[PDB]
């Protein structure tokens, strides 16, 4: 509300206009990249939003309720894209991932996306076509050398 | 847009324009400014000036 | 390791670690896909032989 | 230190209290997750900072 101080003074009518702070929105898609035994989210927003950081959570099974997520899964951490490289990542398990957006005013509701790692095998070998001896093969091989 | 002028007894004639916005989103999300030109004719002799 | 922030730094930190080691799971990738155009050519001989 | 000033421009006795600005603690603990040939370290600090 704004009002006109006289030079005696006093106060002119009124004057108003109303604006509100939001909430940053939920992640409208989730891009999910398999690499070797890794999954790598990108999420992205309609508006470019420049406050928001995003804050990954990681589930190895489906949650029923969106509240029971932050409880039952484990916080990854915050940044731009997230990279999960790990062991227990396999390529025959299927992976979850829950996403919301925070910034210093408050934070979005919770958003999922399901992913895997890659699993052209026979891709990632040709980088080996010819490179496989003699000293790769086990013990249980090397006896049919000299069988 | 057009109107008329219709009282006698007036010296000087005030027009109050605007715009809306003039930001532009680019496909990122970047906002740059951008330009607008406007024109304000009266009807002096018998044509627009 | 050390914390640094735009008003000064901390002191370091001493972690020691290690790659991964278990060389079978990530083989289990590879259970069925090894033919014989991986082979090399000293393990090709053999096929021949 | 902060003085309360009357109208004609006296000073009253001062009152004061004492802040510190920190440099920031080095990490509590280094936490490691071994790779295929890769290591990741994710530093942790008892206090959020």
């Amino acid at each position: 509300t704004v009002r006109a101080v006289n030079a005696w003074g006093q106060q002119g009518d009124p004057a108003s206009v109303s604006f509100r702070i939001a909430a940053p929105a939920a992640p409208s898609r989730i891009e999910l990249t398999p690499g070797y035994f890794q999954i790598t989210a990108t999420p992205h927003l309609a508006v470019y939003d420049p406050t928001v950081q995003f804050e990954f959570w990681f589930s190895e099974k489906q949650i029923a309720d969106i509240r029971q997520v932050e409880t039952s899964t484990r916080y990854l951490g915050t940044a731009l894209y997230w990279i999960a490289a790990s062991i227990n990542i396999k390529p025959g398990h299927d992976y979850y991932f829950y996403i919301r957006s925070v910034n210093t005013v408050g934070k979005s509701a919770f958003v999922e996306a399901v992913g895997r790692a890659s699993d052209d095998a026979e891709g990632y070998l040709d980088f080996f076509k010819g490179k496989i001896t003699e000293s790769h093969l086990g013990k249980e091989l090397l006896e049919k050398v000299e069988l | 847009i057009t109107r008329t002028i219709t009282s006698a007894n007036i010296d000087r004639l005030r027009f109050t324009f605007g715009v809306q916005a003039l930001v532009e989103t680019t496909s990122k999300g970047d906002r740059n400014p951008s330009e607008v030109r406007l024109l304000v004719q009266i009807q002096r002799n018998g044509g627009w000036v």
